[PDB]
């Protein structure tokens, strides 16, 4: 198998519409509700209704109802959820979730998730700038100034893992977002080994390598 | 209108058994299910209908409701256990979740060992300068850093971001981030970084001076 | 060794006239035999569908493998008329979950449903959603309808005997 395969993420400014999609697999497409839950950054899941597919029946929270609109196409086992006169608080990331035993009293199976960005800001890649070492030691990538997220870095081309702290980014005054990924090593090797990190920008298709040297 | 109350955080030692609540009024009038959320994946349901087990889902995971109080039961838990767990209950037509219990796992104070990093050349020539302090593999995760411009103390212009629990030594990491103009940052020599931390004895400073 | 099992999707065994019903065979040669009211049908793949159903449809229905025996009788109703309560079942024991539905025929515009059990309202819907008991109490039992506004003519559902268990 059963699987669910949602949309793509995508970027949203404040008063647009959003609509995502949840492709049904490996079972009775209309012999299962499907569920829609979000999740905001950092916090928890919060449900916004289900859709019965035999017949187009639904059932929503309250706090979505007159706003969110859930649909589904039985010749092609998919599931639509549509939420209108989107706000910054609407970024969140937006599962679908196949109700279990013919009806939604929990759900058994998960999509991989959706990141819906609801932001003034448009999408930009990252600035990388090498921290130095100074005079055990440490050196990192500074990814500053990106919209939207995810990013994410790799050192030495993958050859470097244990050590690499990569931090949870943070989102500035400017609407951009930010992060830092650093990794400790001997400063005996700071004179003959190099270090780089691999940006990669998926949202804007930035791909970076900074050389952080002493 | 109904509600469902988890607690913030949980704790337990590695092999010990950590328990997890979710409490509601006349709780065990319903079914209630449990799902599993690590840092950056989908959820996984791991208990339904108050005690039942999905296949795939290893026995040490336990449920039980009864009275005004659901709980999930892990035995001999492991660093794959470190999630965020939710209760769910079917309520009038709609579907409810607990606000979520982030289980930590236990260890020896660890203090930080700190690094304060300059902001590059390439940066100035943007006009903003950014100066970083890191804070690696510490145990407990509070720890408060302060940054100090010519002996004169840092408020409002610091953002912070603490690393999830490592999954082999369970000590965290923390980045703050300095952000300055570079005619604030050339009008002023030393840069430190002071940091606060329960396995220290007296506070860390790492410094530097501009040029 | 093993025996075969008759698996209705979707559930309800109480359909009404032009419905779809697929039956599933489980078991283990790849080949399946599938008899109505003691009867081969010809119809040998693992499940057999019904695109529109008739009264004669209706009945029992067994199942068998090269690999499992014959299963027990699943006996399907294929009802008359323009409303239906469909049920997955008729006994059901304490704290187990009900599902129903008030089903139209061909689902004709339906609004207004209403669930009863022993001719008192239990659930009011202004659309069309399905009747949903969590865990059964022993309070539950009895006699269930539903009524609707099927196009334009009220129409009042058949009876259900539900009935719940303990032991
Ligand atoms: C479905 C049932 O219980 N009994 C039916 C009966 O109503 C119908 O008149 C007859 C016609 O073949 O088939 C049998
Ligand atoms: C089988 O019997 C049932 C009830 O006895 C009846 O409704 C159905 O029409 C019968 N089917 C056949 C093929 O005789």
């Amino acid at each position: 198998e059963v699987q669910l395969v949602q949309s793509g993420a995508e970027v949203k400014k404040p008063g647009e519409s959003l609509k995502v999609s949840c492709k049904a697999s490996g079972y009775t497409f209309t012999s299962y509700y499907m569920h829609w839950v979000r999740q905001a950054p950092g916090q928890g899941l919060e449900w916004m209704g289900a859709i019965e597919p035999m017949y187009g029946s639904t059932s929503y929270a309250q706090k979505f109802q007159g706003r969110v609109t859930m649909t589904r196409d039985t010749s092609t086992s998919t599931v639509y959820m549509e939420l209108s006169s989107l706000r910054s608080e609407d970024t969140a990331v937006y599962y679908c979730a196949r109700g279990s035993a013919y009806y939604y009293d929990f759900a058994d199976y998960w999509g991989q998730g959706t990141l819906v960005t609801v932001s003034s800001a448009s999408t930009k890649g990252p600035s990388v700038f090498p921290l130095a070492p100074s005079s055990t030691a440490a050196l990192g990538c500074l990814v500053k100034d990106y919209f939207p997220e995810p990013v994410t870095v790799s050192w030495n081309s993958g050859a470097l893992t244990s050590g690499v702290h990569t931090f949870p980014a943070v989102l500035q005054s400017s609407g951009l977002y930010s992060l830092s990924s650093v990794v400790t090593v001997p400063s005996s090797s700071l004179g003959t080994q190099t270090y780089i990190c691999n940006v990669n920008h998926k949202p804007s298709n930035t791909k970076v390598d900074k050389k952080v040297e002493p | 209108s109904y509600v469902l109350t988890q607690p913030s955080s949980v704790s337990v030692a590695p092999g010990q058994t950590a328990t997890i609540s979710c409490g509601g009024h006349n709780i065990g009038s319903k079914n209630v299910h449990w799902y599993q959320q690590r840092p950056g994946q989908s959820p996984v349901l791991v208990i339904y209908q108050d005690n039942k087990r999905p296949s795939g889902i290893p026995e040490r995971f336990s449920g039980s409701n009864s009275g005004n109080t659901a709980t999930l039961t892990i035995s001999g838990t492991q660093a794959m256990d470190e999630a965020d767990y939710y209760c769910q209950v079917w309520d009038n037509y709609s579907v409810l979740f607990g606000g979520g219990t982030k289980l930590t796992v236990l260890r020896t104070v660890a203090a930080p060992s700190v690094f304060i990093f300059p902001p590059s050349d390439e940066q100035l020539k943007s006009g903003t300068a950014s100066v970083v302090c890191l804070l690696n593999n510490f145990y407990p995760r509070e720890a408060k850093v302060q940054w100090k411009v010519d002996n004169a103390l840092q408020s409002g212009n610091s953002q912070e971001s603490v690393t999830e629990q490592d999954s082999k030594d369970s000590t965290y990491s923390l980045s703050s981030t300095l952000t300055l103009s570079k005619a604030d940052y050339e009008k002023h020599k030393v840069y430190a970084c002071e940091v606060t931390h329960q396995g220290l004895s007296s506070p860390v400073t790492k410094s530097f001076n501009r040029g | 060794l093993p025996k075969a099992v008759v698996f209705l999707e979707p559930q309800w065994y109480r359909v009404l006239e032009k419905d779809s019903v697929t039956l599933k065979c489980q078991g283990a040669d790849q080949s399946t035999q599938w008899f109505h009211n003691e009867s081969l049908i010809s119809s040998q793949a693992s499940s057999y569908f019904i695109d529109a159903a008739t009264v004669d449809d209706s009945g029992e229905y067994r199942c068998q493998t090269q690999l499992s025996t014959l299963s027990d009788p699943v006996q399907l109703e294929v009802h008359i008329g323009w409303l239906l309560l469909q049920a997955p079942r008729w006994v059901f024991k304490e704290e187990d979950p009900i599902h129903l539905r008030c089903h139209s025929w061909k689902n004709t515009a339906l609004h207004k449903v209403t669930y009863l059990q022993n001719g008192k309202g239990r659930k009011y819907f202004h659309h069309n959603s399905d009747f949903y008991i969590p865990k059964a109490t022993l309070k539950d039992s009895g006699s269930y309808f539903c009524r609707g506004l099927v196009g334009s003519k009220n129409v009042s559902s058949e009876t259900v005997q539900i009935t719940i268990t303990q032991g």
